[PDB]
């Protein structure tokens, strides 16, 4: 618990990467979070949006 | 059926060309939602209900 400064510097960088990866599961208002769904379900004219 | 009492048909365990449908001049309307009408030949479904 005395090395909490160094272990927190490791934790904050791990939480920043884990947050950056979990945001790939978000829809952002698209039909799917997974890009191969959109490109396998829709024409390019529709999929571009 | 009358539209107050619409039929539902389970479609399952079979293969379906949709181009025989979407190429036909018969259809006065042919909307699709969440999928392209053209793309249906490239996909599978758990069941379909007509």
């Amino acid at each position: 618990s005395a090395l909490g400064k160094l272990q927190d510097v490791v934790n904050q960088n791990a939480q920043a990467l884990n947050t950056l990866v979990k945001q790939l599961s978000s829809n952002f208002g698209a039909i799917s979070s997974v890009l191969n769904d959109i490109l396998s379900r829709l024409d390019k004219v529709e999929a571009e949006v | 059926a009358s539209v107050y009492a619409w039929n539902r048909k389970r479609i399952s365990n079979c293969v379906a060309d949709y181009s025989v449908l979407y190429n036909s001049a018969s259809f006065s309307t042919f909307k699709c939602y969440g999928v392209s009408p053209t793309k249906l030949n490239d996909l599978c479904f758990t069941n379909v209900y007509a």
